């Protein structure tokens, strides 16, 4: 049907770009919030990062 | 955002630096030498600060 061709088309187009959709949305983070990208670190020990 | 978000850690270390270094001046003992007080016994007089 329409839906499963729909999704088959968008799920090739995604897998197919998807290291570089992470890698700019990496530099849209990085330039945008904050350059310490810690997903983890966020309660192991408060240490200090500076942002310069 | 401004111009004053990017800049707050480097001015932050900035004055706690000079926080730092103006107790260092203020609250650490001056030059002034190491005397036995057998030394200078009956010459203490002589050692105040005056030039006489």
């Amino acid at each position: 049907n329409r839906l499963e061709s729909i999704l088959s088309r968008f799920d090739a187009d995604w897998t197919a770009s998807d290291e570089a959709r992470r890698e700019a949305k990496n530099d849209l983070f990085f330039s945008r919030v904050s350059q310490w990208d810690d997903w983890l670190s966020q309660y192991t020990t408060l240490q200090y990062r500076g942002q310069f | 955002e401004g111009v004053v978000r990017l800049t707050k850690d480097g001015q932050r270390l900035r004055n706690m630096i000079m926080s730092f270094n103006a107790d260092i001046v203020a609250r650490t003992p001056k030059k002034k030498p190491f005397f036995w007080p057998e030394q200078i016994a009956g010459f203490e007089h002589m050692y105040d600060g005056n030039d006489d």
